[PDB]
This record gives structure tokens, C-alpha cells and sequence, in this order.
């Protein structure tokens, strides 16, 4: 349709969404590949990413992806599936998926006092 | 001329009201809320006395959750005149100031009849409403909103259509969609950048879910861009109150659980039951369940949260206010980067900003 | 349920092009101000001539304390210490002891003007109608001390203003 | 027992800390006292600057003298820039207040307070 | 609404909007000052019978939060709620 | 139950609960309860050491995108040794969506700063310190912002009293404005208002 | 009617008068002590006792919702007339 | 490492911003309050109150008010336990004296001895 | 029972939309105006 | 009263030149009404 505004301002509109969303959820396969398989984040967000690459693998059309994909604009899409790949590397450099690293004293949330 | 940094000082209104209800009761606590926004003060206790009614686990009647709604959206026509017109006298433009507040004027007297004062009225309550309205008010309403769609388009015709309003306004002040979210934005910033999010329509409380209108919203983030959609909101106001008087249903302006409302005057002296819980509910106060909550609702500013934490006892353990002003204002050193130093005197005029409830 | 404002693409035809041409030459849209600013002078002003002429009330209107009578010459009020409990910027203070004949009366029934925020709080807690937020609102004063009432000033207050918060009360009384 | 630090490891740092904080206070003093046309000297500011330092000086927790040299940043840091009146610069020496009795006799002639 | 008709048709030009039918200054239109008494309706739980406190007692239905974990499956992932709905163009007044 | 009682609402509480494990099964090092109160309002109490990741997988998560910060509210109680409890407030606009994350500091140890995750508590914690003695390391520009300029400890700490301990006076001898001690004309009457009866049998604390 | 103590000063309804000795007096030098003509007690003194024949009387303050909550008062006790805590108005049974 | 072994005492008087006139010449109490004896609740009786001892209150010479001197004589705490109170006394500062818990004794009660055959208790009417 | 409501058949009709009278000359005939003026002060 | 005149400007008082005592011929006040007028002044209510 090349619309031309998203509606957003600084939003510039993408005009080839479809390879971008594929090379960033590939980028993000890959970067969560390194995660060790006990981690229930790795599970998670690979599950939800590779839903997200086959609806956007089996379809051309692009307002139907829009519409169906429930993530707004296609261009919003694409900036979540950006901060999905900077949380990705986060969590590759943070570990959380460690024990808690200190119990709370039994006095702490004990509402009320 | 030009600006790198602009750093506001503020806390020359601190008062500290969020410290004072630790020491007062719920009923007590109330007109506090009223001063906080002084162009929005029927709209404040709309969200105070959501937090008590959810932490209380009662609802209004019908015909108190429409009162709400109708002298909530009579205030958006009072915060948004000041919004404009003080925008306009900060510009230059004189002219429409004194022209509205004869109308701002005529909608004083509304507060004046039902409650019985012109600002801080403290008619919403937990529970409903302190008094009904008087017979024959909503007539004058109607004679008053038939004829005020006319000020609204002579507003906007020296305004809209200027020159010189347009080169002061439609290249200061533009924010993008992700920094708006960013920095906590609410209102008319997100609405302004062409971010869809209003919390009438969204989240909706006591009968907002029923009516019907529209969310007007930006096409460029711009000042001039937040100006139309000031002015379209005073039409979708019109078009609330229409429809709230003409679906008034009648019933008990308080709840029925006496043990919240306090009950009639007549009724508390004949009955036992009665005078009892007049005594202890207008000097100990109810007593609110413990638990911490966070109801914020659409105020004409932005998005206004009360959190509210209670201890057991009939006052609250802590009660912060949040402003939509003081989010805005915590963005105005990126707001005016760039831009010339006349040209602050738009960007505060831009956000409604009330020195009351930025410092509390 | 969504409206773009400020989305209108503006006419690229020779038309729209020179009448927009026209209207920043010749200013037609500020003459169309001059024009609304021409129409808004003729208009009657609604300047009301104070004090010759007063500002439109309610019946319910909020303005300066004052102590009731009942209609047999005793004060209404019976010391409970409700108004003082509730008053939520604590101008109220009252004092009291059983007086000659035993009745439960007031001896010291102070209100600090400078305090009360009029909110109404205190004719509504009041069981036997004693206190009232009466209809005088012209009572300003030249020092700070003539704003700090005490009993005598309040009852005489009520003794003055009694034959209109009679009144009042009688046509307010059914919405409480 | 172990804590975690702000931002100084030991008491040494602290004491570091607290040094250069004096030293960035004494070269401010005289130029407080020319901006805000005060009608001390330069050595009585000085004076009271030491009288502060040594009144806040009996304490050994690292954490709570790196506090208190952060909050005298801020206060130094405030009095760098023209944010403060002549009256906030004032406040420390108390001039208009009566000097209040000391020894036990004359608190025993002025009231109840001990 | 006193307004001489010369000065009427001149404000009329001026505006461009009729003024005489809608006017600012309110006239005996307007509701009177004085109202016949009010008898204002009963709640819902006005009644004599089956009126118990236990059974709408609306404060004491509260409880504690449920703890969901406590520091003492192949599930899908989860959304706080379902994604919102695109919002739809206002059929009133699109402004296009 | 019908009129006078405020509905309840299970579906909503439903979806909570379930993110809440969620959010609790996928980051096991920082979070320590999850709560779902009865009015349908998540809160997460997760340990001061992941004030920045957490949040920040709320901020830049696909399911989350809490992109909007609300509050940030401190409250002090003085029976912890933990006397402070930091909770931040977070709204996603995609899922419409509220969540509450709550910490534990006492007044000595710093918390870091989340500037990084959301801009508007830049200013907003600065605050917190302006009214409780927070320390939030790594902020760009901490100082007071609400009281006064030569303001002497912090005033919303319960310890402290509701009126000060000087007030401001003006004097023609040094044509100033001074500081004096607090001297009421009339002290605020403390009025004891607390029933000695219980209220709520749900919330009755196991003796000791 | 008020008395008048003998410092010129008049007698408020309460009866708080400033000594001869005090110093207060002076805040009143070029001004007025406003007092209250209508003593309460006085006012009352002169209303009639309202003769009625049942054992438990029932008194609101008249007109309803503008006076006092209602109160039941005895008259069993022929040696004092019952009188209401709340209006001061006293009854008395005819037996 | 991160982490330092502070054994010092923990004393925060310098940061509170109190003068010292208030913090060495003041009496911190800490208490059970006694149940009030015209009431048969309890519930008052379940946390540890910090309160100050009253100072001096006069009466204003205008009009005549309690003034007062004291900013601290309207700062009551509420502590669950007496031994966090403790903390928070000796954290602060202040010079404090603690009053222990006085529990009820738990008496014997029988409706059968208003009616013994030979014993003292009986009830003289009912 | 009496109180505050609406009549039996409802409040009229309220306007809430956005009305001006949008009104002008050509800018070619005010141009030719312009010109005519222009040439008759030179004549 | 003057019914035809818009609202505000409908009922006025002129004042008089001598109460209690006081020269007020140019000197005019806003407490110099009696309640009963104060009633029908401020429209409390439409009757004198
Ligand atoms: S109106 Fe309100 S603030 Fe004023 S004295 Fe009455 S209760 Fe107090
Ligand atoms: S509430 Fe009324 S009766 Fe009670 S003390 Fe106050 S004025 Fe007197
Ligand atoms: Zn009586």
C-alpha cells in the first residue's frame, strides 16, 4: 500500500518489513542459542519467537500481518523485536536464571505490621 | 537565543499534603484533594474516591456514577479553558481570555448549587455523593451546553486560522512515540504524538464504559498538534454531557451500607441505629482494610494515580499523589533543545502545568 | 473511535493554490478576526454593578459561621465535640462544663477563621443544627485578631443572620 | 555484618573524601562571601566551616561520613551556583536568637527544661 | 436581546454567525430560584425483611492477597492479558 | 452482595496469577514473592540487587512491554530494619496492563539507579532522597528538589514531625528572614481514634 | 440581663470577668467587649411548663428534622418535672 | 568481592537532621498501652508504642490555647515486636526505658460455683 | 417521590461539532480590483 | 426589579444616604443590607 505515515512521529515507515522481521528473529535464534536449555527464559521467548517467524514466514501479504500478528504496525513490530534482541543480549551477559542470590528476612513483606 | 539546557526549580508551593492525611482520617483527607489541581478540583476526588471504594470493596449507585461522570467532564471544560486561554496570554493574544471567562463563570455558578462552593466544593465521597442536585439544575445545564458550542467555534476562529498563532506553534515542541513512553507520559502527550492510549477507553471506570465519543489524537507531536486536541476535547465534553442528561437514572445518590455513607438527617433522629453510626463515622471514621492499591483515571492533565496504603486503622499510612504536571516538567530540558528562549513561554503553556500539584 | 486531527492534505489545484495565495497577501483570515472582534463590540457587557447589584447564590452557599437559636431563646448547641472532631484543619475548640441548671453547655466555643477552610464539614456532623455555615461572606477585616472568633461573636452572629438561615434551612433541609 | 559500600571501601577513602570536600569549602569561602555581599569576615566563615566539620567529626561508620561528605557536596554544589539567597547562607550563624541558658542555675530560674 | 436591529444586522455581518439565537446572556429561560420541596427515593436495601448485615456486608468479603509463590509443564508463554484491539475510525467525524 | 457489594472479578485474576508465575519462573535470581491481592493488582517484592534487570525485562520483553512508568513511591516503617520499601508502578500499553515491583533498603545501603530503564524516574527518585535519605547511586543530578535549601534531614520519615523544627520570621534588625525555634500559638491536638474492637476476622495476625 | 462587675467591664453569659489585676484589660482600652444580651439560662427561665397526661413524653425540639433527635422523658417522680437533655423544656404530668 | 565487614556501631544521629537538644535531653519510652477500662476491647493492646515525655505547654496570652514548645510531643511510633523497637531506639540515639508486656493472668471461671452446696461463692441473688 | 430529572421526552438536540462559515472574493478578482484601482489613481 | 434585563442585572438597591448614624451618601457598602433583603438580593429566592 506504501502508507505514508505509521502515525507515530520518528516512526519512519519500513518499506521491506518482511526480510527485517525474518533477519531479526533469526539474530534473536541465534543470540538465544548460547542460553543454557534449563532456563525457562530460553524455552519461553524461543517458543514465542518461533511463532512469531512462522506468521511471519507464511504470509506475503502485509496488512493482513499487521492485522493478525496483534502487534500494531509492522514497524512496531519490528522495534519490539529490536528491544526483544538488546534483552536477549542482556540476559546472555546477566545470568538470571541462577537460585536467589539472598532470602529475605520473615519480616519483610508482612503487611500489616 | 537559544537553549542546551533548561533546568526548572520547583518546591516553592510545598505544602506537603501527601504527609498531612497520615494524621487525618479518610473523610478528613478528602478536600486536600481538591487544592492539588485547582482547575481540575472535581476531578481529583473522582480518583480519591475510587481508591477508597476499591480498597473498601463497595460500589456507588447508579445515579451517583452518573454524577461523577457529567461534573467530571463539566471540569475538562474548566481545565481546558485555562489550558488554551493562558496559553494564548502567555503568547500574546489577549483577546479570548476574557471571552470564556464569562462562560467559566456561568459554570461556576453549577458547583455553587449543588455542593455550595464555587472552587473546592468536596462533593465527591467514598460511597457516592455528599448531596443530590437541585431540582431543576439540570434544566440550566441544558440551556448553558446548547449554547456553548458556539464559544468553542469563536474560539477557534481567531486561533485555528491565525498566522501568527501557527508560526509560534507548529515547529516548537515535538516529541517522537517512544521517548513519550519513556518519560512517563500521559494525556495529551501520548495523544498529541499520535500514540493511541486513553484511559476513558481502555481501562474505564464508573459509567464511562456506556457513553460514547471519540479520542482525538496528533498527526506531528507538535504544539499546534496538542492545541486541536485540547479544542476537540472541549466537543467530545459537549458530547458526554448530552448524553448524561438524558440518561439520568434515578435512584440513591450515596451506598446503602450505612456503615461507609453516613445516613439522613431525618433518618438519624428517629432511629437508634442511625445515630450511632453518625457518631463514630464523622469522629473515628470507617475502617479501611489493609492492602496497597494504585487506581489512576483520565484527569484532563494527563493520567492522575493516587497510591493509597492502609494499616487497619481509619486513616491512611500513606497516600501519594501523582501528577500528570510533574512528569511533564521533567521532560522540559529535552522539550526546548534547540529552540529559542521566547519560546518556553509556549513549551510550559503546551503542557498544563499547575504549580499546585507539582509540588504537592 | 479515533479522529486524526490536523491529517487534512491541503488542495494542490490552481483553485486552492491561489486563494491560499490570496489569503496570506490580503490576510483574510485576520480579517475575519477583526470581522468576529467587530461583531464582539456591540455586544451588551455582563458587568454586574457591585455593590448595587450581587452575583447569583444558592440556597446551599458556604460562608461564615454562625450559632443557632432554637425558637424558645436556648442555644442549640449541647457541647458533643463533633464539629471539633471533624474539622478537618482543627480551627474548632470547644470547652465545656455542666453549667448552673445542669444543661450540658458550651463555655468556650472557639473557631479560627484563618484556619477554616469552609468545608462544610461541621454543619453537616452537628446532630441538633447548631452550627451553620452561614450566608455572609462580606466580613472582612483590617486586623488578624478580628478574624479569630469566640463564643460571643458567633452567637451574635446567629442572633444577626438568624432570620435568613431560618430560612435557608427550612428550603435546603429536604436534600439532607 | 558486611554491607555493601557506597561509595568508599574502608575509612580511609572517607577520610580522603572528606579532605578534598574541606578543601573545595575553603577555596569557595571567600568568593560566598564577596557574591551574596555578606558582613562577615573571610576568617569567621571559616570558622564556622571548621566549627561544622569538627562539631560532625565523632563518627566512625564509613557509610555515614560518606553520606554526610555527599550531602555537604550538595551543599557545596549549591552554594557554587547563585541558588541560595542571602538568607540561606545566614541561617548557620545564628545571630537573631537569644542565647539560651547553659549552666543548671539559670535553667533552673527560666523553666522546667533540663 | 435588547439590541437594536441596525446593531443586529451589523454584529451579524460581523460574526457570520446568527448571535440572536444563540446569546451568552441568560434571560427568563433559565430555571426559577425557587423549587417546590423534593421527596427523594429510598435505597435498595430499604426494607424490612431479609435485610440482614451478613448478607451484603461489602467490607468483610476482603482477603488477604493470594501469596502465588513464596520464597519461605511444557505451558505456553503467557500475556498479562490478551493483546488490545486496533482501535476503529470514528464513523462520526473521521476528519479526512 | 448484589447492590451495596463491588463486584469481583476472576478472568482478570486469572491472567495475573498467571503471569506472575511467569514473571517468577523466568527470572529465579532477584525475585523472592509474588502476590495477586484481591482487587486484581500484581505485585512483584523482588531483592534490591535486580533493581535494573527486572525492570528491564519488563521494559524490552515481547510478552511484557511495560513500556510506561507510573510511580515511584517510597514507604517508610520503622518496625523493619529494612525501613524503607521502594515500589515502582509500570504500565504496558500493548497488553493494557498494570504491575507493581516492590524493594527492601534501610537508610545506609544505595540502590542503583533506573535512569537506563525509564528517564522520568530520573526525576523522580530524586525525590524519594529529597524526602526519605535514599541514596540512588549512578544518578545523573541528585540533589533536593522540594524543600528548602538549608532543610535539615528528611521530613516524610515517620520519626520526623509534621510540623519542623524551625520556622521563618522576618526581622528588621538584620532586614532579613530567620530561622527560629518551633513555637506554636496551638498545639495540633493528637486525637486517639483507633477502636479498641476488631474489624476484619480475615486479617487477624496468629498470636505470638 | 447581664451584671456588671465593678471595673466597668460587663459580665459575659458564661461569667468570665478579668480581674482588677489583670493586664488583658487593656486589649479592650478604645475598643468594645462584645457580649451577648440574651442569656440563655434567662431565656429559658420565662417558658411555660407544658402540662401533660401520660407517663412517657416524647419531645423532638418541634418542627421535626430542625430540632433534636427525639427523647423519651418520665414523669413518675411528682417532686421534680422531667425536662429534656437536649432543648431544656421541662414536663409535668397532671396527677 | 563488593561487600565490606562493617563492625561498627550503627548510629545514623548526624543524618537525621535533629538537633541535639532533642536527641540527649529526651526520654524515649517504649510500651504496651493499658487498655482503656471503661471498654472491654483488646485490640489497642497488640503492638509497642514509642512516645516522648511531655514538656512544657502553656496557655496563649491573646486567646488562650495550649501552645506549646515541644515538636516532638505529637510523634507516637508503632513497633510489632519490642525488639525492633529496641533497635530503632538505640539507632537514633535516644535514651530510652522499656515497660514490659503485662498479660492477663488467665483466671478460672464456672458458672456451677454461683450454686456450691457449702462453699463461700455463692451468688447472694440473681 | 420528587427529584432532579429529566423530562418525559428527553432534552433537545445539542450541537458539538466543529461550524465555521468559511466566506471570500477571488484572489484573480481582487487582483483585477486591485489593478483598476491602480490604473484610476494614475489616470 | 427590572424582569427584563438579563441575569444578574435584574434586581438592584439603591442605598440610603443615612444608616445608623453614618454620613453614607458616597460611602456605599456591601454589608449595609438587612437579611430579609440579603435573601431576595442574592437570589436565595423569588419572593421580597
Ligand atoms: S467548614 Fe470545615 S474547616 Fe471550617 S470549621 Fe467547619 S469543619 Fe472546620
Ligand atoms: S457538633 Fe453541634 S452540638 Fe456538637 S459540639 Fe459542635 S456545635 Fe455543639
Ligand atoms: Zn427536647
Amino acid at each position: 500500500l506504501l502508507k505514508k505515515t505509521t502515525g507515530l512521529v520518528g516512526l519512519a515507515v519500513c518499506e521491506t518489513p518482511h526480510e527485517r522481521l525474518k533477519i531479526l528473529y533469526t539474530k534473536i535464534l541465534d543470540v538465544l542459542g548460547h542460553i543454557p536449555k534449563n532456563a525457562a527464559y530460553r524455552k519461553y521467548t524461543e517458543q514465542i519467537t518461533n511463532e512469531k517467524l512462522s506468521i511471519v514466514k507464511a504470509e506475503p501479504d502485509v496488512k493482513k500481518l499487521e492485522e493478525q500478528l496483534q502487534g500494531g504496525q509492522i514497524e512496531e513490530v519490528i522495534l519490539q523485536a529490536e528491544n526483544e534482541l538488546s534483552l536477549a543480549r542482556k540476559m546472555i551477559q546477566w545470568k538470571p536464571w541462577e537460585p536467589l542470590v539472598e532470602e529475605p528476612p520473615a519480616s519483610q513483606w508482612k503487611w500489616p505490621i | 537565543e537559544m537553549v542546551r539546557k533548561c533546568d526548572p526549580h520547583i518546591g516553592l508551593l510545598h505544602r506537603g499534603t501527601e504527609k498531612l492525611i497520615e494524621y487525618k482520617t479518610y473523610l478528613q483527607a478528602l478536600p486536600y484533594f481538591d487544592r492539588l489541581d485547582y482547575v481540575s478540583m472535581m476531578c481529583n476526588e473522582q480518583a480519591y474516591s475510587l481508591a477508597v471504594e476499591k480498597l473498601l470493596n463497595i460500589q456507588p449507585p447508579p445515579r451517583a456514577q452518573w454524577i461523577r461522570v457529567l461534573f467530571g467532564e463539566i471540569t475538562r471544560l474548566l481545565n481546558h479553558i485555562m489550558a488554551v486561554t493562558t496559553h494564548a496570554l502567555d503568547i500574546g493574544a489577549m483577546t479570548p481570555f476574557f471571552w470564556m471567562f464569562e462562560e467559566r463563570e456561568k459554570m461556576f455558578e453549577f458547583y455553587e448549587r449543588v455542593s455550595g462552593a464555587r472552587m473546592h466544593a468536596a462533593y465527591v465521597r467514598p460511597g457516592g455523593v455528599h448531596q443530590d442536585l437541585p431540582l431543576g439544575l439540570m434544566d440550566d445545564i441544558y440551556e448553558f451546553s446548547k449554547n456553548f458550542s458556539l464559544r468553542i467555534d469563536e474560539l477557534e476562529e481567531m486561533l485555528t486560522n491565525n498566522r501568527i498563532w501557527r508560526n509560534r506553534t507548529v515547529d516548537i515542541g515535538v516529541v517522537t512515540a517512544e521517548d513519550a513512553l519513556n518519560y512517563g507520559f500521559s494525556g495529551v502527550m501520548l495523544r498529541g504524538s499520535g500514540i493511541q492510549w486513553d484511559l476513558r477507553k481502555t481501562q474505564p471506570y464508573d459509567v464511562y464504559d456506556q457513553v460514547e465519543f471519540d479520542v482525538p489524537i496528533g498527526s506531528r507531536g507538535d504544539c499546534y498538534d496538542r492545541y486541536l486536541c485540547r479544542v476537540e476535547e472541549m466537543r467530545q465534553s459537549i458530547r458526554i454531557i448530552s448524553q448524561c442528561l438524558n440518561k439520568m437514572p434515578p435512584g440513591e445518590i450515596k451506598v446503602d451500607d450505612a456503615k461507609v455513607s453516613p445516613p439522613k438527617r431525618a433518618e438519624m433522629k428517629t432511629s437508634m441505629e442511625s445515630l450511632i453510626h453518625h457518631f463514630k463515622l464523622y469522629t473515628e471514621g470507617y475502617q479501611v482494610p489493609p492492602g496497597a492499591t494504585y487506581t489512576a483515571i483520565e484527569a484532563p492533565k494527563g493520567e492522575f494515580g493516587v497510591y493509597l496504603v492502609s494499616d487497619g486503622s481509619s486513616r491512611p499510612y500513606r497516600c501519594k499523589i501523582k501528577a500528570p504536571g510533574f512528569a511533564h516538567l521533567a521532560g522540559l530540558d529535552k522539550m526546548s533543545k534547540g529552540h529559542m528562549l521566547a519560546d518556553v513561554v509556549a513549551i510550559i503553556g503546551t503542557q498544563d502545568i499547575v504549580f499546585g500539584e507539582v509540588d504537592r | 473511535t479515533y479522529k486524526y486531527v490536523n491529517l487534512r492534505e491541503p488542495s494542490m489545484d490552481m483553485k486552492s493554490v491561489t486563494d491560499r495565495a490570496a489569503q496570506t497577501l490580503l490576510w483574510t483570515e485576520l480579517i475575519r478576526g477583526l470581522g468576529m472582534t467587530l461583531s464582539y463590540l456591540f455586544r451588551e457587557p455582563a458587568t454586574i454593578n457591585y455593590p448595587f447589584e450581587k452575583g447569583p447564590l444558592s440556597p446551599r452557599f458556604r460562608g461564615e459561621h454562625a450559632l443557632r437559636r432554637y425558637p424558645s431563646g436556648e442555644e442549640r448547641c449541647i457541647a458533643c465535640k463533633l464539629c471539633e472532631a471533624v474539622c478537618p484543619a482543627q480551627a474548632i475548640t470547644i470547652e465545656a462544663e455542666p453549667r448552673a441548671d445542669g444543661s450540658r453547655r458550651t463555655t468556650r466555643y472557639d473557631i479560627d477563621m484563618t484556619k477554616c477552610i469552609y468545608c462544610g464539614f461541621c454543619q453537616e456532623a452537628c446532630p441538633v443544627d447548631a452550627i451553620v455555615e452561614g450566608p455572609n461572606f462580606e466580613f472582612s477585616t483590617e486586623t488578624h485578631e478580628e478574624l479569630l472568633y469566640n463564643k460571643e461573636k458567633l452567637l451574635n452572629n446567629g442572633d444577626k443572620w438568624e432570620a435568613e438561615i431560618a430560612a435557608n434551612i427550612q428550603a435546603d433541609y429536604l436534600y439532607r | 555484618t558486611s554491607v555493601k559500600p557506597i561509595f568508599s571501601r574502608d575509612m580511609n577513602e572517607a577520610k580522603r573524601r572528606v579532605r578534598e570536600l574541606y578543601r573545595a569549602w575553603y577555596r569557595e569561602v571567600p568568593n560566598t562571601v564577596h557574591l551574596f555581599q555578606l558582613d562577615i569576615s573571610v576568617k569567621q566563615g571559616r570558622d564556622k566551616v571548621r566549627e561544622m566539620f569538627k562539631k560532625n567529626a565523632h563518627v566512625t561508620d564509613p557509610r555515614v561520613v560518606d553520606l554526610l561528605v555527599i550531602k555537604g557536596k550538595m551543599e557545596l554544589e549549591e552554594t557554587i551556583n547563585v541558588w541560595k539567597q542571602r538568607t540561606h547562607v545566614m541561617r548557620f550563624f545564628h545571630e537573631t536568637e537569644a542565647p539560651r541558658p547553659k549552666d543548671f542555675l539559670s535553667k533552673f530560674y527560666v523553666g522546667h527544661d533540663p | 436581546a435588547s439590541a437594536t436591529r441596525l446593531i443586529q444586522g451589523l454584529r451579524n455581518w460581523a460574526s457570520g454567525r446568527d448571535l440572536q439565537a444563540k446569546l451568552q446572556l441568560r434571560y427568563q429561560e433559565i430555571s426559577k430560584r425557587t423549587q417546590p420541596p423534593p421527596k427523594l427515593p429510598v435505597g435498595p436495601s430499604h426494607r424490612l425483611s431479609n435485610n440482614y448485615y451478613c448478607a451484603r456486608d461489602g467490607r468483610r468479603e476482603a482477603m488477604p492477597p493470594s501469596i502465588v509463590m513464596s520464597s519461605q509443564s511444557e505451558k505456553k508463554a503467557v500475556s498479562p492479558a490478551p493483546p488490545i484491539k486496533r482501535w476503529e475510525l470514528s464513523q462520526d467525524e473521521p476528519y479526512l | 452482595t448484589r447492590p451495596t457489594v463491588r463486584p469481583r472479578n476472576d478472568v482478570a485474576h486469572k491472567q495475573l496469577s498467571a503471569f506472575g508465575e511467569y514473571v517468577a519462573e523466568i527470572l529465579p535470581k532477584y525475585v523472592q514473592q509474588v502476590q495477586v491481592s484481591c482487587f486484581s493488582e500484581l505485585e512483584i517484592c523482588i531483592h534490591p540487587d535486580g533493581v535494573i534487570p527486572v525492570l528491564t525485562f519488563l521494559r524490552d520483553h515481547s510478552n511484557a512491554q511495560f513500556k510506561s512508568l507510573a510511580d515511584l513511591t517510597a514507604v517508610d516503617i520503622p518496625t523493619r530494619q529494612n525501613r524503607f520499601e521502594i515500589v515502582y508502578n509500570l504500565l504496558s500499553l500493548r497488553f493494557n496492563s498494570r504491575i507493581r515491583v516492590k524493594t527492601y533498603t534501610d537508610e545506609l545501603t544505595p540502590v542503583e539507579s533506573s535512569v537506563s530503564v525509564y528517564k522520568a524516574a530520573n526525576w523522580y527518585e530524586r525525590e524519594i532522597w529529597d524526602m526519605f535519605g535514599v541514596f540512588f547511586a549512578n544518578h545523573p543530578d541528585l540533589r533536593r528538589i522540594l524543600t528548602d535549601y538549608g532543610f535539615e534531614g528528611h521530613p516524610f520519615r515517620k520519626d520526623f514531625p509534621l510540623s519542623g523544627y524551625v520556622e521563618l520570621r522576618y526581622d528588621d534588625e538584620v532586614k532579613r528572614v530567620v530561622a527560629e525555634p518551633v513555637e506554636l500559638a496551638q498545639e495540633f491536638r493528637k486525637f486517639d481514634l483507633n477502636s479498641p474492637w476488631e474489624a476484619f476476622p480475615a486479617y487477624r495476625q496468629p498470636p505470638e | 440581663g447581664v451584671r456588671t462587675s465593678p471595673t466597668g467591664e460587663k459580665v459575659t453569659h458564661t461569667g468570665q470577668v478579668y480581674d482588677d489585676e489583670d493586664y488583658r484589660r487593656v486589649r479592650f482600652v478604645g475598643r468594645q467587649k462584645e457580649v451577648n444580651e440574651n442569656f440563655a439560662i434567662d431565656l429559658i427561665a420565662e417558658q411555660p411548663v407544658s402540662q401533660v397526661g401520660s407517663r412517657v413524653i416524647s419531645c423532638d425540639g418541634g418542627g421535626g428534622a430542625l430540632g433534636h433527635p427525639r427523647v423519651y422523658i418520665n414523669l413518675d417522680k411528682e417532686t421534680k418535672t422531667g425536662t429534656c437533655g437536649y432543648c431544656g423544656l421541662q414536663f409535668r404530668q397532671q396527677h | 568481592t563488593q561487600l565490606i565487614t562493617v563492625d561498627e556501631k550503627l548510629d545514623i544521629t548526624t543524618l537525621t537532621g535533629v538537633p541535639e537538644e532533642h536527641i540527649k535531653t529526651r526520654k524515649a519510652r517504649i510500651f504496651v498501652p493499658a487498655r482503656n477500662n471503661m471498654q472491654s476491647g483488646v485490640n489497642n493492646t497488640k503492638k509497642w508504642k514509642m512516645e516522648f515525655d511531655t514538656r512544657e505547654r502553656w496557655e496563649n496570652p491573646l486567646m488562650g490555647w495550649a501552645s506549646t514548645a515541644d515538636p516532638l510531643s505529637n510523634l507516637v511510633l508503632t513497633f510489632s515486636t519490642k525488639e525492633d523497637a529496641i533497635a530503632f531506639a538505640e539507632k537514633n540515639g535516644w535514651s530510652y526505658d522499656v515497660e514490659e508486656r503485662k498479660v492477663p493472668k488467665p483466671k478460672s471461671k464456672s458458672y456451677g460455683a454461683n450454686f456450691s452446696w457449702n462453699k463461700r461463692t455463692r451468688v447472694s441473688t440473681k | 417521590v420528587k427529584q432532579d430529572m429529566p423530562p418525559v421526552g428527553g432534552y433537545g438536540p445539542i450541537d458539538y461539532k466543529r461550524n465555521l462559515p468559511r466566506r471570500g472574493l477571488s484572489g484573480y478578482s481582487m487582483f483585477a480590483v486591485g489593478i483598476g484601482a491602480l490604473l484610476f489613481g494614475y489616470w | 426589579e427590572d424582569n427584563k434585563q438579563f441575569f444578574g442585572r435584574h434586581r438592584w438597591v439603591i442605598y440610603t444616604t443615612e444608616m445608623n448614624g453614618k454620613n453614607t451618601f458616597w460611602d456605599v457598602d456591601g454589608s449595609m443590607v438587612p437579611p430579609e433583603w440579603h435573601r431576595w438580593l442574592h437570589c436565595m429566592t423569588d419572593d421580597p
